[PDB]
């Protein structure tokens, strides 16, 4: 009948839900747990930064590299045209979304001495090598051979974005406050 | 040493409807921190769970503040800051003053009765009772045993059941007479030694009592979401039972 | 080998596997196998201990996700589970008291067989390696309880650690290799930790060899009486095929199970816990309430019942000029009460399979599970009078169950006839 | 289910176990099959690969009883384990070159099928067990290498978490569940211990299955003809008793495996190693020579091959809206060439089983096995001119073979007669 | 024939050592690492100790107790007869061996003040409770209730033996040299 | 960065009955202790290890004296105490100077050819090798491509091949042309700058190879127990392969 069949369906119902109660905990455990900080903020010192140097700090478990570019850097990164990038969009967390990718939008001053950005490759995260390298002038990542310019965007290889630049700002004149 | 007889406190967490009062455990943070923190640490209890839900959730503002005033030593720095919310509260700064983080757990008030662990079935097991009694169990006059026989450094506790006791103080088979024993711990608490933002009486009643339920969370921060799941849990078998009972019956019907 | 009907595919996909790989094949005759219809309450424990087993490694598995194997670090990673890992204090006290659970459900388990005469012929290869896993279950419980490194952990850890520098001779270099020093440290809590997530994989392979056991011979029923194998008529008439008519019944009890276990675990789940193990392990000092876990008091009373004014124990010194003392008689007491436990296939002398009619039987029967639970409670009291003396008792009465009262009884008793077949118990 | 005879119990303790637990007769049944005579050395690799799991299984828990899983005492726990631990030194070796040991028996053993037709019917599912083990071991091998937390291990485990981060929509959650935070740290580590203690015995239960696969089909052999099943007489005309005949040649054949194998371990351990893994986990830098352990190169070239320049990424990227981009299509490139070779039995369309007797397929199959080599070699090589285009063309070849000319081939090329049966290859 | 056996003979020879090659290393791995020493030296200050004072020390990774006895505890330690002990071996590294287990056997000193002794139960090693517990003015062990007497000679229970002394010798007047 | 090339010295240790020098690694030592650890630390070698069998096997005395010189801290008191044989060397007092505990194994001096690790099979690794050729590889005047473009704080190295190289060193597409690159290590030898006992040359040549056999056995030292194990499984295993192959023989013999 009616009230027969009845019990084989909100018996089964409540089998499936006993199964679901019991296996998303099992997946949740492994979730970031409360001891893990998703953002946080940090200070850096530059004072003793002269220019074609990088200062290379940890934020967040990963690389976050400070270059005090060269005039050399500044000229090649304005010298690029937008349509000749591979990833035409500033990637920068300090200004509007739609922002394009040129060299002024991948720095945190004017004159665009103070290029700030993940260390962190955009294929598959390994740390791409500074100091000029690369066929760009700028960071090789040496996991799969991706090639950055001297503003921090990929011109070459897997990566299909340049490296993003976090939240920075200068809090006076020789400090930089990540996050 | 032994077990022995706690007061039995009616705390708001207890029963399985049980759960914390909010101010009750930020006076009892209040206490802690200007009293019991002077010798006694928390190595486990992270600062930002003050925040979490059900807890004395403080905005994370003050959590903020509140975790400065520790001198925590940075594990990449080495070098001495000041304290975050992600830092655990100190170590103790006496070296035999227990860790309170686990205390209200690490202790029962309510054993036998002859060993049938009958009175832990239905007044549980009774940590932030014993807590209770300890900081309330200070007499101004000791026990009329051991009039002049005080060990230097010790103080009689009503409580405390793990004490030494001087020889006057024991019967022919070596049993001792007192309630209590001889504890290191001076009496920490007296009238309105805390004084409560909320103008909650700070007698040695409310402050044993407050501290109590604050380090009954410190050691079970997640009491509340631990019985959600149980009713939750219980409401679902039972209905699940109910439905598989009458699934048996039906099937089995078309055999006897 | 009792008559049933085989599986035969019937879906294209079926026809096409089955010619290849025959699992579902095994999974029909496993699950279809005719069952005697006249089974009890105490037939469930079975299921109550597969799910356990389930529950031990899919929480235990997880944990180990979490859980750090190193003294400095091991109490401090719980407490991070405890607090941090998404519902980790819940699957925690899962793990825990699902240890309990596990060992409630042995013991009716055990008892069970004990009453039904399941392990009397042609059953002692499923009884034995039942032992097999019980004897895992408890090395297994044992090493999981040492991980928080509380005090109980490290000075349950000493103990029985200690069990084993008792044998003369080679205790010292067992105990010397167990431990990896010369006490209980970080090399005793590593390899702890690796053999407490092996065994597990042991025991589920313990549980394969134990079903096929039971499958080649079929189940014991409360009568004793083994189901009619002349026809497959009568062989229906005595059982109903393990799917549904079983699986819908455990399903049921199985809920129930859950209902008062989750109920414990989400109101009182350090009921059946030591207070102590939430204090760090302290090699200096051993609390003075220490306590066994509840599912080992038993043993744990047989063991140090046996001190040196025991008379038995000044006889067993004096003949064996030294070598059996207190102490290593106290260690083979509690072994030994386990070992007869699993000769008594070959201690009962009875013929008849089912206690139920074995009037004698049943009378020494239920002194041992009321001695089972004294020797569970004392453990638990001081060693002071009376309870050495009752510690004493309860321990002869184990041993004489299995070695004088049994053999005894198989060649005294009179029992009463049981059914012609399991058809005319069910219809009363 | 070729005939053969059955087991029957002789000693009175197996007639009395027979009755109760038939397992001398399984042990019976599988190691008499009657396999294959003409069996040749390439039918070892099974062996090897069993002797592989036994010993990582048995070094692994040797070395989860010294190993810590934390990012603070991983490294110097293995370094503690090569300098204090007896015999220490011997057994990392054995585990970490037994993995390679591990991976050179599947790639033979896999080409072995792959010329052989042994995916073919109605062998699909020993096939595709196969297949989810070979899943396993990479799975397995992957997180082994993260737990000595040395370069490799870091930025391995950074780039092998990063392939998921590839999936359109879904790829972050996958990723952060898969870390249990925003970068490789001790959460990772920890769960990683877990897992690669759990999936060997998983791999131990597929390789149960898988044995049972090939048992009830009957093994393939070099002519591709199968076992006349339909009398016992000419069914042994085609088989000889595995027990001696393949026993001795397995345990023969294995020595020989293993003095090479501890001749690399005590003589050259290293060889096979990259020193960045002796350097401790640095997450600020990434070592230039980066390389990836020699068995996952094949994968790994065919991944880095698929470039933003690509023609026929290009192509992807327009016309699924920018979705399939470089790194995501080497993501797809990488999966899916292990994906068709699992799917061979179904685009192989010749009904000729062994290569051995089909003439064009012996040219592209040995491409392909030059091929493997080939990527297995570019794998090693900078990204610069020629490497980048002999990974491309290689890439592309290996997908050609499955996806192209086994298709095509089944229904153009003139295959050569094989044997009558068994015997007459066996006698020639 | 003669050699045809000896061929079966050779490979299961073989096949025998080669297991036995195989699983010592697997049970010798879990013997004591280099890093674990097995004895050691070092020294302890007790001028701070008064009589009826026990000082515990780690040593070995087990605790050593430095009780100086009172009065009571001296004369009720040298009035048990040998004849009433469980063991009557002084269990005492310092002196002979074979040496009775009289209360002046079992101090450092001839005063008999001083009693250091391993605070390790000879029973399965648990940490005896001092401060005069138990049935004779001693210890109490609570793993399986074993009672020591004011010297540290084990009276009643499971326990076989007195609680051993180890090297112990006093370097100068207030110091002991514990090895 | 790449691969180079290295002076493939002939050391003891190499090869199936190569083993280590006592007296060079004991000279060595006094090398590490007087010249590296100024700069570079071995964290992972506990000192007690100079007296175990197959290293330089320094009485347990002298052990114990030599470890007096370090300053540890205590992990319990965490105040500075002389050094113990079971303490570790200490770590490397110069920041980006590496920890030379496994310097011998993280290292590879020989590549190739065209990354087919021929070279490797034959002529070993070679990290001691490598050390060797880095200690040499400091010459006096660096290459005519950079007179008047180094890095201030760098030094040119022949054998160093992870530097950083001046833009005039380097070809059309951007690669280095000299041998090696700059190394922020300044040369750390120069003859005679360690005093044997025994009298033997301490030019750079000889301490050069002296260290870098220690730092061989510093990276592994149970290389020669290993190898005697190899000896051993191999010797087992050709009598039992044989033996087998005899066996497999003498039963097939029955079917063809
Ligand atoms: C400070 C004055 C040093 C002394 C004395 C020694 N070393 Fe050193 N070394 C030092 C630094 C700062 C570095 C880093 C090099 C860099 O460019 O970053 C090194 C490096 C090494 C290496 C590693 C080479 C490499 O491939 O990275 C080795 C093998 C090495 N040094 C060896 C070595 C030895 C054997 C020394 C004693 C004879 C020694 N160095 C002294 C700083 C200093
Ligand atoms: C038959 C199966 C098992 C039994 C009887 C068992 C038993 C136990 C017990 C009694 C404890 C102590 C819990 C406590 O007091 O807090 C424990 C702890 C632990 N077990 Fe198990 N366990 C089993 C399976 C497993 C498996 C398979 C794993 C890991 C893969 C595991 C991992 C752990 C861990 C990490 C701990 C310490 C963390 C904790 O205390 O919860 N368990 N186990
Ligand atoms: C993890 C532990 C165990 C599991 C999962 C398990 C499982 C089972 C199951 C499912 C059954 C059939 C259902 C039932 O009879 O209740 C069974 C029966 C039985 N088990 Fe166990 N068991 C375990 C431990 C043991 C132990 C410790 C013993 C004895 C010391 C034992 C002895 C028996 C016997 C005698 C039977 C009766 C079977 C028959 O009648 O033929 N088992 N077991
Ligand atoms: C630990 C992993 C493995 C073990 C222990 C194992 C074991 C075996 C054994 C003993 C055989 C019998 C023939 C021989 O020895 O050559 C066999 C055959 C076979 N294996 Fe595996 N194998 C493993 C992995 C794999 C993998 C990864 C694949 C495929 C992707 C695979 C596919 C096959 C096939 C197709 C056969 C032929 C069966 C037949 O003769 O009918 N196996 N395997
Ligand atoms: C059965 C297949 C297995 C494979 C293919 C495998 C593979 C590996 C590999 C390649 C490593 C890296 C070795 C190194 O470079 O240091 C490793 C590490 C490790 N594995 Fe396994 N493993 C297996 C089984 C196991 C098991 C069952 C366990 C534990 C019970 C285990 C425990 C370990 C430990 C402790 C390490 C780190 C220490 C070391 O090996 O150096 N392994 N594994
Ligand atoms: C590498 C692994 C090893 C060495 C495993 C060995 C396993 C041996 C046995 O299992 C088969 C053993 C667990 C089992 O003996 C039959 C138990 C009933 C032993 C019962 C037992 O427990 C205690 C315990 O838990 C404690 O906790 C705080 C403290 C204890 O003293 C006060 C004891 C104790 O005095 C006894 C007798
Ligand atoms: C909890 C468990 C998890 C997350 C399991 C995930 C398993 C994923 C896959 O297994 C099925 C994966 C192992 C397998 O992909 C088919 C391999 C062939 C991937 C090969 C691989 O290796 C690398 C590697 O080893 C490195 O070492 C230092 C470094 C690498 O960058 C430079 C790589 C790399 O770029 C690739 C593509
Ligand atoms: S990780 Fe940077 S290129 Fe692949
Ligand atoms: S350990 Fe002290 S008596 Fe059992
Ligand atoms: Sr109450
Ligand atoms: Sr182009
Ligand atoms: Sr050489």
């Amino acid at each position: 009948g009616t009230r027969r069949d009845f019990l084989y369906y909100a018996t089964a119902g409540a089998g499936a839900v006993a199964t679901g109660a019991a296996v998303w905990p099992l997946i949740n455990q492994m979730n970031p747990s409360a001891d893990v900080q998703a953002l946080a903020s940090i200070f850096v010192d530059v004072s003793s930064v002269e220019p074609g140097v990088q200062l290379t700090v940890k934020f967040l478990g990963k690389p976050i590299f400070i270059r005090r570019r060269t005039e050399a850097d500044i000229e090649l990164g304005r010298s690029v045209q937008l349509g000749q990038l591979v990833d035409t969009n500033a990637r920068n967390a300090n200004i509007d979304a739609g922002a394009e990718a040129t060299d002024q939008n991948r720095t945190l001053d004017e004159a665009g001495e103070w290029l700030v950005m993940w260390g962190v490759c955009t294929h598959l995260g390994c740390v791409p090598i500074g100091g000029v390298s690369g066929d760009f002038g700028g960071w090789f990542c040496p996991c799969h051979g991706s090639h950055y310019d001297s503003a921090g965007r990929i011109r070459k290889g897997p990566a299909p974005e340049n490296l993003p630049i976090p939240l920075a700002k200068f809090i006076d004149e020789t400090t930089i406050q990540l996050g | 040493a032994g077990g022995g007889h706690v007061e039995d406190v009616p705390f708001s967490f207890e029963g399985p409807f049980g759960t914390f009062d909010q101010h009750q455990l930020q006076r009892g943070l209040q206490v802690y921190t200007e009293v019991c923190a002077a010798c006694h640490g928390m190595k486990f209890v992270p600062i930002r769970s003050l925040s979490e839900p059900g807890g004395p959730e403080l905005p994370e503002d003050q959590v903020r503040a509140y975790a400065t005033q520790f001198t925590v030593t940075d594990e990449e720095t080495g070098e001495d800051r000041e304290g975050k919310p992600t830092d655990h509260f100190p170590h103790s700064a006496l070296e035999n003053a227990p860790d309170l983080s686990l205390m209200a757990k690490a202790r029962a008030g309510f054993h036998g009765p002859m060993g049938t662990g009958i009175s832990q079935l239905f007044n549980g097991i009774g940590g932030p009772e014993y807590i209770y009694s300890v900081l309330t169990g200070f007499p101004e006059e000791p026990p009329k045993c051991a009039e002049g026989h005080e060990p230097d450094g010790f103080y009689y506790n009503r409580a405390f059941q793990n004490g030494s006791v001087p020889d006057t103080c024991k019967d022919a088979n070596g049993v001792k007479t007192t309630a209590g024993s001889w504890i290191a711990m001076p009496p920490p608490l007296m009238d309105d030694l805390v004084e409560y933002a909320d103008g909650h009486d700070a007698s040695v009643h409310a402050m044993a009592e407050d501290v109590s339920a604050f380090l009954m969370w410190a050691a079970e921060p997640k009491l509340m979401a631990r019985k959600q799941a149980g009713f939750t849990a219980v409401m679902f078998l039972t209905v699940l039972s109910v439905l598989l009972y009458l699934t048996n019956k039906r099937l089995w019907a078309g055999v006897k | 080998g009792i008559p049933h009907d085989h599986y035969e595919p019937r879906t294209g996909i079926e026809k096409w596997l089955h010619s290849r790989l025959p699992i579902v094949a095994l999974a029909y005759d496993t699950i279809m196998i005719p069952t005697p219809r006249n089974l009890n309450w105490m037939w469930i424990w079975g299921v109550v201990l597969a799910f356990c087993l389930v529950l031990q490694i899919v929480t235990g598995i997880v944990l180990a996700m979490h859980y750090t194997p190193h003294v400095d670090l091991a109490f401090a990673s719980v407490e991070h589970i405890m607090r941090n890992v998404n519902g980790g204090f819940m699957l925690r006290y899962l793990h825990a008291n699902g240890a309990s659970l596990f060992f409630i459900a042995v013991y009716l388990h055990i008892f069970r067989g004990l009453y039904y005469g399941s392990y009397k012929a042609p059953r002692e290869v499923t009884w034995i390696v039942g032992m097999l896993i019980y004897l895992a279950m408890m090395a297994t419980a044992f090493m999981g309880y040492v991980l928080p490194w509380g005090q109980m952990s490290f000075w349950g850890a000493t103990v029985i650690t200690g069990l084993f520098g008792a044998i003369p001779g080679i205790g010292h270099s067992i105990q010397t290799w167990l431990l990896g020093g010369p006490a209980v440290d970080n090399a005793t809590l590593n390899r702890f930790f690796s053999l407490h997530y092996l065994l597990p994989f042991v025991i589920a392979a313990l549980v394969a060899i134990h079903i096929w056991a039971f499958h080649s011979t079929g189940n014991n029923n409360p009568t004793g009486v083994e189901v009619r194998r002349t026809s497959k008529a009568e062989a229906q008439k005595d059982t109903v095929p393990f799917w549904p008519y079983f699986i819908i019944k455990d399903v049921f009890a199985l809920a129930v199970v859950l209902l008062v276990f989750f109920a414990i675990v989400g109101f009182m789940p350090n009921y059946l816990g030591h207070p102590d193990n939430y204090i760090e392990a302290n090699p200096l000092s051993t609390p003075a309430h220490i306590v066994p876990e509840w599912y080992f008091l038993p043993f744990y009373a047989i063991l140090r019942a046996f001190t040196a004014d025991v008379w038995v124990v000044q006889i067993a010194n004096f003949i064996s000029f030294g070598i059996i003392d207190a102490k290593f008689f106290g260690v083979l007491a509690m072994f030994g009460a386990i070992l007869v436990m699993a000769l008594v296939p070959w201690l009962d002398t009875s013929p008849v399979r089912s206690g139920r009619y074995r009037p004698m039987f049943k009378i020494y029967f239920w002194l041992l599970a009321a001695d089972f639970v004294i020797l569970t409670w004392v453990g638990a009291q001081q060693t002071t009078f009376p309870y050495d003396w009752i510690s004493l008792i309860a321990s002869a009465y184990w041993f004489a169950y299995f070695l004088v009262i049994l053999p005894i009884l198989g060649a005294i008793e009179k029992p009463v006839a049981p059914p012609a077949t399991i058809e005319e118990d069910f219809n009363a």
